[PDB]
């Protein structure tokens, strides 16, 4: 099978990661290249590896041969796994909007087969770590390392429900438009429910995102949005 | 409890020393 | 083993993470000790900051009031000719008797900072310490 | 097995205080071991702002109501690592207190390592020492910096390996990394005398008590 | 690499030689010593070669093999040194054992 | 029970308000060649020489009379965010205490 | 140095 193109090295499947010197085995496991570059000769690969339950890392290595680097990369990466929280394990808890160096990243938490609609790198990751649908919007400059670091960054950083609950306080409903008026409490606080109400904000100072606000309005009209595409 | 430590000026500060002309004209 | 992250979480959130999505086959010595006596704080990193403009560090000067008694006796007496003797946790310097007879006789009388003064070098010299000026 | 572990295992971890660690200090003890003196204000790290009590003649004094917590803390943990057989291995760069730790780890039946840090003992220990060492389960920080006043290298490394450490962390110290800090003075050798005297009596005790419910648990 | 299985059957093997020696050269097996069996494999293997290993030679086995390799820990893991994490269990240890002998005389032709 | 307030209100270190000019008896602990590292209560030890009068006097367990100058030596110095310490007290050793 | 040896 390919990559993301036919003469591309991204996106190709490098197998699950040897067992390490520690005595686990890895077999859960599946590696993917993010990148490879010719350092000038050596070569550095950008790699990935997940086992699809939220646990998730990446690693560069360098060497002289190819292999030799994909299997530095790899080793590497087992040792320095995330945890990444998914809601109902099939997409993120909330919005994340996020700036790595001068690589910007917008993910939405999205409903059960809405698919990635993501970044080509960011839709590899997230079948890493076993993220199902989420929508992603790389902006600034598209550098592959910072991409990777950005975007674990962001995922490790999300705040449950039970974490915001907890800090809270309160619980945590759910308002779905399928189940009606159905009130779903997601979380709630493991510690005392406190008796006075969150301060009803007339108006939040929330900062916006002007491209979400355009396409709601309907004033976005670009010829490449919401295009017809293979199942992610 | 009256023995927490209060708020005050340096006590153990000496007043800026006076010049051999100061009050002289 | 485990994840070599240093920087997220802490030591406890990563074992813990790892040992439920199965990465670890089984909980480490500590975990079950950490997890029924945890700490006050849970011991993530974080990166010292220098502190600019108006904010300032909420650590306050320890100060009490005998203090000022305190430094009129060595403005005006000197320091004592005797020696402090810092080892013995009941030490009573020259000063601390006149602190203690000055909060004595404001209890016992008026408030009029060099009257008090002078009547309790006055009565120090009546026990029989020498204070010379 | 399962009783075994139920009964051995599990049981301190259902009591407050199992091994009686409070009785082996007071805040009158830490005050006459001058355990309340810190540095400067001048060489305050503001991590440890919330431990000081505050400056003395621009002398930093750390509250002693604080590091009585933690001191219990810290010594529950690691009577409770003790009783489990874990390995203990006390770090100290202080040479003035080297030949102290080291008599006071060879006492208890724990290590001490008061020398140079090797790059790697702990992230390699694997290559330094065998492919089957056993990596410490707990380690404890007398001073947690170096000569040059620079956090002990073992700090970040313990850190990396997920091994939990206790700590003395002094008010120019930086106490986030150590699971079970306790705000202290680690100069004046009336404080470290205690501080090695505390340590060494907990993990004591706590060997003699697992020997102790090993051999009722036998018996019965 | 010598495996621990290898040694001892090395040793055994060492000690039926050894008896076996002493049947040959007539000399009581019970008090046959190491310079016999060097005499004896002299004189039964004579070997003018000028380097001195290079004649036959009956050993001890850990004579032969290298036999450095001591384990530091048991089978629960835990070292047997209190400065095994060190590294350098042993020279520490020296240097620990001359500084308290300094502390102790404090507190009271060759190369 | 005494409240660690109460302890350090009424301690004779904070008693002794100002370290600067303060008369204070040490105990040497450890002695190297002419050097005499005392400890006078404080945090810090301080470091005097071997007075050229009565020197064979000097020895360890001995009591002296020291003047404080300066309970813990340290100095900021240019392009540092933080105080270099010498892990010191600064003391001039006045003689023997009878 | 004073504590020659540690
Ligand atoms: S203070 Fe300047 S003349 Fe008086
Ligand atoms: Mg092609
Ligand atoms: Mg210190």
């Amino acid at each position: 099978e390919r990559g993301w193109s036919g003469n591309s090295w991204g996106g190709i499947s490098l197998g699950p990661p040897d067992p390490g010197p520690c005595g686990e085995t890895y077999e859960d496991f599946d590696t993917r290249i993010l990148e490879v570059r010719n350092v000038f000769k050596s070569i550095r690969v950008l790699v990935a590896v997940g086992n699809g339950k939220g646990a998730a890392g990446f690693s560069i290595g360098k060497a002289t041969d190819r292999m030799d680097a994909f299997r530095k990369a790899k080793n590497r990466a087992v040792h320095h796994l995330h945890y990444i929280e998914r809601y109902e394990d099939h997409t993120i808890f909330h919005d994340i909007s996020l700036r790595f160096k001068r690589t910007h990243i917008k993910m939405k938490k999205q409903p059960k087969g809405y698919g990635l609609r993501c970044h080509r790198a960011i839709i590899t990751i997230c079948r890493l770590i076993g993220i199902k649908d989420m929508y992603a919007k790389v902006s600034g400059s598209i550098n592959m390392l910072s991409l990777t670091q950005g975007l674990f960054r962001g995922l490790s950083r999300q705040e449950t429900h039970q974490q915001l609950a907890d800090k809270k306080g309160l619980h945590v409903v759910e308002i779905r438009e399928e189940c009606g008026p159905l009130p779903i409490v997601v979380a709630s606080p493991r510690g005392p429910l406190r008796k006075d109400p969150e301060p009803e904000d007339e108006v939040p100072d929330v900062k916006l995102d002007w491209e979400d606000v355009k396409t709601a309005q309907g004033m976005k009209r670009s010829v490449w949005s919401n295009l017809k595409r293979a199942a992610t | 409890n009256e023995d927490l430590p209060i708020s005050m000026e340096n006590p153990y500060k000496e007043p800026l020393k006076k010049c051999i002309l100061c009050g002289k004209h | 083993a485990g994840s070599r992250l240093e920087t997220v979480g802490s030591i406890f959130s990563r074992t813990r993470d790892l040992v439920r999505a199965g990465v670890l086959k089984e909980k480490p010595l500590w975990f079950d000790v950490y997890d029924a006596f945890p700490p006050l704080r849970e011991p993530v990193f974080q990166r010292p900051r220098v502190r600019y403009g108006k904010a300032k560090a909420p650590i306050q000067d320890i100060w009490y009031h005998e203090d000022r008694i305190r430094a009129k006796f060595y403005s005006v007496y000197g320091s004592g000719q005797r020696a402090f003797d810092l080892f013995n946790p009941n030490f009573k310097s020259t000063c601390q008797r006149f602190v203690e007879k000055y909060t004595e006789l404001q209890k016992l009388g008026e408030t009029d900072e060099e009257k008090l003064f002078v009547e309790t070098g006055k009565a120090l010299l009546a026990e029989g310490v020498i204070l010379r000026r | 097995s399962t009783d075994f572990n139920d009964k051995i295992l599990n049981e301190p971890l259902k009591h407050s205080d199992f091994f009686n660690v409070k009785e082996l200090f007071s805040v009158r003890s830490l005050f006459d071991a001058r355990v309340h003196l810190g540095h400067k204000a001048g060489c305050r790290h503001r991590f440890m702002e919330p431990y000081i009590f505050g400056s003395r003649l621009d002398h930093d004094i750390i509250d002693l109501e604080q590091t009585a917590t933690h001191l219990q803390l810290a010594l529950n943990f690691t009577a409770h690592m003790a009783y489990r057989k874990g390995i203990i291995l006390f770090i100290s760069r202080n040479r003035q207190f080297s030949y102290l730790i080291e008599n006071m780890a060879r006492d208890c039946g724990e290590y001490a390592h008061t020398r140079y840090f090797r790059g790697g003992m702990l992230t390699n220990a694997r290559l330094l020492f065998g492919p089957t060492v056993r990596l410490p389960d707990l380690i404890i920080f007398l001073h947690t910096l170096n000569n040059i006043f620079e956090p002990h290298v073992a700090v970040r490394d313990a850190a990396k390996m997920n091994i939990p450490t206790v700590g003395i962390v002094d008010t120019n110290c930086n106490p986030c990394l150590i699971t079970y800090p306790v705000p202290g003075n680690d100069d004046s050798p009336l404080a470290v005398h205690l501080y090695c005297r505390l340590f060494q009596t907990a993990i004591t005790r706590a060997k003699e008590k697992r020997q102790q419910v090993e051999a009722l648990y036998r018996l019965q | 690499t010598y495996t621990e299985d290898f040694i001892k059957k090395q040793i055994e093997e060492f000690n039926i030689g050894k008896r076996h020696l002493a049947n040959m050269m007539g000399e009581d097996p019970e008090t046959f010593t190491q310079e016999d069996i060097d005499r004896a494999i002299a004189y039964l293997f004579p070997s003018g070669l000028f380097e001195k290993r290079a004649r036959p030679v009956m050993k001890h086995p850990e004579q032969i093999f290298p036999r450095q390799r001591a384990i530091q820990w048991g089978e629960d893991g835990r070292p047997f040194h209190y400065l095994f994490y060190t590294g350098k269990q042993s020279y520490y240890s020296l240097m620990h054992d001359v500084y308290g002998m300094l502390l102790n005389l404090e507190k009271h032709g060759s190369r | 029970v005494e409240s660690f307030a109460s302890m350090l209100r009424h301690s004779p270190l904070t008693q002794m308000g100002p370290a600067k000019d303060k008369l204070v008896i040490g105990r040497i602990f450890h002695i190297v060649e002419n050097d005499l590292y005392i400890d006078f209560g404080g945090k810090f030890h301080c470091v005097c020489r071997r007075p050229e009068v009565d020197g064979e006097k000097y020895q360890k367990g001995t009591r002296v009379r020291l003047r404080l100058l300066d309970l813990e030596l340290t100095s900021r110095f240019l392009g540092a965010t933080t105080d270099t310490t010498v892990l010191e007290a600064n003391a001039v050793l006045l003689g023997i205490q009878e | 140095d004073p504590w020659q040896g540690c």
